[PDB]
RNA sequence: CCUCGGUUGGCCUCGGAUAGCCGGUCCCCCGCCGGGGUCCGGUGCGGAGUGCCCUUCGUCCUGGGAAACGGGGCGCGGCCGGAGAGGCGGCCGCCCCCUCGCCCGUCACGCACCGCACGUUCGUGGGGAACCUGGCGCUAAACCAUUCGUAGACGACCUGCU
RNA sequence: GAACUGGCGCUGCGGGAUGAACCGAACGCCGGGUUAAGGCGCCCGAUGCCGACGCUCAUCAGACCCCAGAAAAGGUGUUGG
RNA sequence: CCGCGGCGGUGCGCCGCGACCGGCUCCGGGACGGCUGGGAAGGCCCGGCGGGGAAGGUGGCUCGGGGGCCCCCGAGUGUUACAGCCCCCCCGGCAGCAGCACUCGCCGAAUCCCGGGGCCGAGGGAGCGAGACCCGUCGCCGCGCUCUCCCCCCUCCCGGCG
C-alpha cells in the first residue's frame, strides 16, 4: 500500500448466501486507504485474517467514504496499531492532533515511517478514537493543551533563495 | 534608440545524458525563472546574430559582416524559464553561452 | 549581466556557492569571487581539516611532481572546487574556467564596487544554527597557506577606508534628506504622482 | 480604422513623430491599454488598401539592363497624401492635446533598459 | 526581542498560498506547524493553515480559543482591523508595491518625466547646501 | 587597406548580526572633526538591489515653471588622494561661450522612402603591415667566433680582450 | 551437476558512472507529441517547488535491485514504544 | 509585332512576411449539470424553552510578585458569572450547496462554448450530365433563401430638404 492523503472508508461485506445460511452475517470495518479500490482490497485482507472468508467467497455490499464529523475543531486522536519490524512484531499506541481522523492516520503513517522505518504494508491499524485532552498520554500532545498557549517563531529561514538568486543584501531572520 | 528585443543565452541543445538533438535549442531568457512566466515568449521570434569575414547583403541596408540565423520559440522547457526554441539551421556549437535575441515579433498582445 | 559579477565569499558554503557559480559561468557571465578566506564549510573544523589532509596524501608515488596539485590558498581551494563542477577537459569547460576569477581578500580593482551575496549558499539560511562549521581561511592557514596574517592586516586596512566612504555616504544622504525637507512646495506635485504609482509610499 | 485586407490603418500625428497615414500588420505591433476616444472623426472614404498599395514603374520596354534606371529612386509624396494627412490630423490633434503630456509620450520611442523585462511589463 | 508571539487571536498575514495577501486571525494551535486560522471579514473561511505561510502582525484580538465564527467576526468588527491595518505603514507599503506592478506604459513615461524633475530640483539644490557648508575656516 | 569578433545604459565599496538589526538626535570624552550613554523613529527591511540613477526623435516660433551661484570645453596651469593587482579618482586658478539645454505648454517643419529582417550602443573596438603629416626626442645590445676552467659527454655554465 | 521460464550467444537503444546476462524496451529514413525503467545541486536534459512530516552529527557519517564490502555483542547519544 | 490586357495551367533568380482552411498535439479561460449520509461540516436568524456535562477554567473569588489602601502577572477555585466549549433538543427558520469566502470528493448521453503555442499540407481527371466545350466551385453530410403573403427596424441612386 502506497499513500497520498488518506481517506477513511467504511466497508460492509458478507459472504454470498450459501444454501446453508441464506442470510449470512454482515461485516463492517473502517479502512483507511487512498481510494475505494484500495479500501475494498484492504477490507478482504483484514476480514480473511479475521474470519474464514475470501473475496471469492464474499462480496462488498457498501463502500463509501466517511466524511469527518467535525473537521473544524482541533482534537486529539489515539491510534492503537501493530506493526512488524526487522525483528518480531509489536503492538503500539500513539497520539496525534489533527482536524480530520484520516489526517491523523496519515500523520501516523508518516510518523511511523519516519521513526521506526515501517513501510505502510507492515502497519495494521486496529483502533482509532477521539481522546479527551485529560486522558492523553503522550507529552508531545499534552504540551498543546493550554488556553493561553504562547510561542514566537524564532528562526524564519529564507525560503525564496532563488527569487532573487543574486542580491546585495544578506537576509534577516528575526521578525 | 532602443534595445527592442529580449536578451537570452544559448544554453545548449536538447539532450539526454548521452544523446543530444541539435535541431532544438534551449534558451535562458534573463528575467524569467519559472514556467508560468514563459507564456509571453512562447511564439516570439528568436535571432542569433554573429559576424564573419566576408560581407553579406543586409536587407534595408548596405552589405556588412553581420549574419543572422533565424528561429522561433516553441514551448517551455522545465519548471524554470529556460524555454526551448527551433532555428532554420541548427545553431553552431560555438554559440553556447552567447547572446540570442528574442525579437518581440508576432505579439499576442 | 554584461558587467562582471562580484561575489562576497564571506558567510558562504563552499559547495553551495560553487555549484551556483559553475552554472553561472557556463553561460558566459564572467564572475569574480572575492574574500575567499570567508567561505565556510559545513561540519566541525577538525573533520574538514582531515578531509583536506586526506587530499594531501593523494599523490603519485612514482613522481609526485606530476601528481595532484594541492593548492593551499583559499582562492585556489575554492577555484579547484569549481574546477570539479565544470567540464575542464573540454573546450567549453576551459573557456568557462577563464571567465572565473578568485581572490583572497579584495584586491583594489574590486573593493570600489558593490559586492553581491547569493542567498542559496549562505550559511545563515542553509545550516541549522546548532551545527558546527569551519572557515576556509583558517583551514587554509593550517594546511600550508602563508598569507593568513598579511591578508587579515590588509583586509583590516581596507575596512577602515570603507568606513570613511560610508560616513561620507551617510553625510551626503542626510544632506539629501534635509534637502527634500527644504524644497517641499516645488516638489509636492512631483512627489504625489510618484505616490499614485507606488514609488515612495 | 482597420482596413479590409486586415492591415491596420494607423497614423502618427505627423507633426509629432514623423509617421504618416500608413498601414501596419496587426501581429507586429504592441497594443497598449491607453486609448483616446476618436469617435466622431471623419476618415475619408478613399483610404482603401489600394490607396496605400506600392506603385511600381520598371520595367517598360527595357530587356537588356545596361543604362540603369536612375530615375524614380525617389518616391515622391503625392500632394493627395499631404491633404489627407492634414485632413485626418486636423481633427485628431486638438483631441490628443486634451489628455496631458500625451505628445511627449507619443514623441518618445519605446525601448528596453537593462532592468525591466517585457513579460513583467503591463502595457 | 520577540516583540510579537503566536497567541490565540493573533492576526497574521498570509504571504503565500491559496489565500496569499489576505489577513487572518488564528483560533487555535496544532502540532507546532499548523494553526486553526479564520478570518471572517477578510473573506477567508475557517481552516487549518501552516505556520510557514503567515506573517505575524502586532494586532491582537481577545476571544476564547476555539471560539465559534460569530465571536471572531464581532471581535473583528469592534476595534476593526481593516482600518488600523490598511493605513498601517506595512499595508500601504505592499499596496503601493502593487500599484508599481499595475503601472502602464503611459504611466511609466509620466513617472520617468516626473522623476527627472524630482531629482533635478534635489540635485541642483544639494549643491547649494554643500557650498553653504564650505564656509568653515575656523580654528 | 588585411584580420578578430564580442556587446546592444550605469550603480563610485560600511562593517556585519540573525534568539536581532537600520537610521536620527541631546549630554560625556579622543588631539573643531570622531567615541560612548540617554532620547526618537523603521523593522516582512521603503534611507527598500522586489532597489537606485539616467533616459535619445531633432529642431523652429512661443509662454509658464527650475535655476542664475550653471553647464559643457581630450582648452590650459597647478594641487590632493589611492601600492594588495595604486594604471584610478577628486579638487583649485585662468581662458570661449549662452542663458541653450531639465518639466509643462504654444507653433510648424524634417524623404512621410508608401507593412516587413542583420535596425539601436559600447566604438574614434582589439590586432597586422603601410603613406602622408607636424613637434619633441635616443644613438644599443645579444649571439657566433676567440680566450678562460671556479664548468663540462655535446650543448650549457663561470670568465678576459687599446 | 539438474528442473521451469526468460535472456545472452545472434541484440542495437534508454537507465544502472563503468559492464555479454539486471530494469525498461527490442531497431527501416525522418518531423511533432507522450512515456517506460530511471532521474531533476553542478559535471548533466530536468524540482531556480516559498514541497509535506519526522529521524540523524559520525576525530573511518550516509547515499538506491543484480552490486561490488560486514557479524556476534554492546552505548545513561538521541527518538518512539 | 506591340499592350506593364484578360482568362487557363506552369513558374518565382535569391531572401522573406502574412492570411484563412484542414490533420496532429500541448495548454489556457468561461459557463452548465448529476451523485453522495437525496453530501459532511459550515453561515445568518443576539435561536429561541431548556436539560445535561466537563475543562486546554470566564468572571468572581484565595496566596504570592510589581505600577499611585488604588491598577497589571503567576499559582489553587469551579460550572456562567463581567467569557466561552460539547451533547440532547420539543422543534428549528433562511440563504447557499461539493460555494466567483479556494475546508474535504467522484463524475459528464448527468457537457458545452471560446482562445493561444508548436509540427504538418501527403495525395491530384471526384463531370452517369450537358451529349460536358473557360477550369468538374463535385460526392456524402449539415444548413440558408426563392418560385406564398404580410408586417417591423436601420437604410438608399434618395425627391425637394429646415
Ligand atoms: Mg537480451
Ligand atoms: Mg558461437
Ligand atoms: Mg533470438
Ligand atoms: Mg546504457
Ligand atoms: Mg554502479
Ligand atoms: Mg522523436
Ligand atoms: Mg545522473
Ligand atoms: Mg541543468
Ligand atoms: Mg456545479
Ligand atoms: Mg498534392
Amino acid at each position: 500500500k502506497a499513500s497520498g492523503t488518506l481517506r477513511e472508508y467504511k466497508v460492509v461485506g458478507r459472504c454470498l448466501p450459501t444454501p446453508k445460511c441464506h442470510t449470512p452475517p454482515l461485516y463492517r470495518m473502517r479502512i483507511f486507504a487512498p481510494n475505494h479500490v484500495v479500501a475494498k482490497s484492504r477490507f478482504w485482507y483484514f476480514v480473511s485474517q479475521l474470519k474464514k472468508m475470501k473475496k471469492s467467497s464474499g462480496e462488498i455490499v457498501y463502500c463509501g467514504q466517511v466524511f469527518e464529523k467535525s473537521p473544524l475543531r482541533v482534537k486529539n486522536f489515539g491510534i492503537w496499531l501493530r506493526y512488524d519490524s526487522r525483528s518480531g512484531t509489536h503492538n503500539m499506541y500513539r497520539e496525534y492532533r489533527d482536524l480530520t481522523t484520516a489526517g491523523a492516520v496519515t500523520q501516523c503513517y508518516r510518523d511511523m515511517g519516519a521513526r521506526h522505518r515501517a513501510r505502510a504494508h507492515s502497519i495494521q491499524i486496529m483502533k482509532v478514537e477521539e481522546i479527551a485532552a485529560s486522558k492523553c498520554r503522550r507529552p508531545a500532545v499534552k504540551q498543546f493543551h493550554d488556553s493561553k498557549i504562547k510561542f514566537p517563531l524564532p528562526h524564519r529561514v529564507l525560503r525564496r533563495q532563488h527569487k532573487p538568486r543574486f542580491t546585495t543584501k544578506r537576509p534577516n531572520t528575526f521578525f | 534608440s532602443g534595445r527592442l528585443w529580449s536578451k537570452a543565452i544559448f544554453a545548449g541543445y536538447k539532450r539526454g545524458l548521452r544523446n543530444q538533438r541539435e535541431h532544438t535549442a534551449l534558451l535562458k531568457i534573463e528575467g524569467v525563472y519559472a514556467r508560468d512566466e514563459t507564456e509571453f515568449y512562447l511564439g516570439k521570434r528568436c535571432a542569433y546574430v554573429y559576424k564573419a569575414k566576408n560581407n553579406t547583403v543586409t536587407p534595408g541596408g548596405k552589405p556588412n559582416k553581420t549574419r543572422v540565423i533565424w528561429g522561433k520559440v516553441t514551448r517551455a522547457h522545465g519548471n524554470s524559464g529556460m524555454v526551448r526554441a527551433k532555428f532554420r539551421s541548427n545553431l553552431p556549437a560555438k554559440a553556447i553561452g552567447h547572446r540570442i535575441r528574442v525579437m518581440l515579433y508576432p505579439s499576442r498582445i | 549581466e554584461v558587467q562582471v559579477l562580484v561575489l562576497d565569499g564571506r558567510g558562504h558554503l563552499l559547495g553551495r556557492l560553487a555549484a551556483i557559480v559553475a552554472k553561472q559561468v557556463l553561460l558566459g557571465r564572467k564572475v569574480v569571487v572575492v574574500r575567499c578566506e570567508g567561505i565556510n564549510i559545513s561540519g566541525n573544523f577538525y573533520r574538514n581539516k582531515l578531509k583536506y589532509l586526506a587530499f594531501l596524501r593523494k599523490r603519485m608515488n612514482t613522481n609526485p611532481s606530476r601528481g595532484p596539485y594541492h593548492f593551499r590558498a583559499p582562492s585556489r581551494i575554492f577555484w579547484r572546487t569549481v574546477r570539479g563542477m565544470l567540464p575542464h577537459k573540454t573546450k567549453r569547460g576551459q573557456a568557462a574556467l577563464d571567465r572565473l576569477k578568485v581572490f583572497d581578500g579584495i584586491p583594489p580593482p574590486y573593493d570600489k564596487k558593490k559586492r553581491m551575496v547569493v542567498p542559496a549558499a549562505l550559511k545563515v539560511v542553509r545550516l541549522k544554527p546548532t551545527r558546527k562549521f569551519a572557515y576556509l581561511g583558517r583551514l587554509a592557514h593550517e594546511v600550508g597557506w602563508k598569507y593568513q596574517a598579511v591578508t587579515a592586516t590588509l583586509e583590516e586596512k581596507r575596512k577602515e577606508k570603507a568606513k570613511i566612504h560610508y560616513r561620507k555616504k551617510k553625510q551626503l544622504m542626510r544632506l539629501r534628506k534635509q534637502a527634500e525637507k527644504n524644497v517641499e512646495k516645488k516638489i509636492d506635485k512631483y512627489t504625489e504622482v510618484l505616490k499614485t504609482h507606488g514609488l515612495l509610499v | 480604422k482597420q482596413l479590409a485586407s486586415g492591415l491596420l490603418l494607423v497614423t502618427g500625428p505627423l507633426v509629432l513623430n514623423r509617421v504618416p497615414l500608413r498601414r501596419t500588420h496587426q501581429k507586429f505591433v504592441i497594443a497598449t491599454s491607453t486609448k483616446i476616444d476618436i469617435s466622431n472623426v471623419k476618415i475619408p472614404k478613399h483610404l482603401t488598401d489600394a490607396y496605400f498599395k506600392k506603385k511600381k514603374l520598371r520595367k517598360p520596354r527595357h530587356q537588356e539592363g545596361e543604362i540603369f534606371d536612375t530615375e524614380k529612386e525617389k518616391y515622391e509624396i503625392t500632394e493627395q497624401r499631404k491633404i489627407d494627412q492634414k485632413a485626418v490630423d486636423s481633427q485628431i490633434l486638438p483631441k490628443i492635446k486634451a489628455i496631458p503630456q500625451l505628445q511627449g509620450y507619443l514623441r518618445s520611442v519605446f525601448a528596453l533598459t537593462n532592468g525591466i523585462y517585457p513579460h513583467k511589463l503591463v502595457f | 526581542v520577540f516583540r510579537r508571539f503566536v497567541e490565540v487571536g493573533r492576526v497574521a498575514y498570509v504571504s503565500f498560498g491559496p489565500h496569499a495577501g489576505k489577513l487572518v486571525a488564528i483560533v487555535d494551535v496544532i502540532d507546532q506547524n499548523r494553526a486553526l486560522v479564520d478570518g471572517p471579514c477578510t473573506q477567508v473561511r475557517r481552516q487549518a493553515m501552516p505556520f510557514k505561510c503567515m506573517q505575524l502582525t502586532d494586532f491582537i484580538l481577545k476571544f476564547p480559543h476555539s471560539a465559534h465564527q460569530k465571536y471572531v467576526r464581532q471581535a473583528w468588527q469592534k476595534a476593526d482591523i481593516n482600518t488600523k491595518w490598511a493605513a498601517t505603514r506595512w499595508a500601504k507599503k505592499i499596496e503601493a508595491r502593487e500599484r508599481k506592478a499595475k503601472m502602464t506604459d503611459f504611466d511609466r513615461f509620466k513617472v520617468m518625466k516626473a522623476k527627472k524633475m524630482r531629482n533635478r530640483i534635489i540635485k541642483n539644490e544639494v549643491k547649494k547646501l554643500q557650498k553653504a557648508a564650505l564656509l568653515k575656516a575656523s580654528p
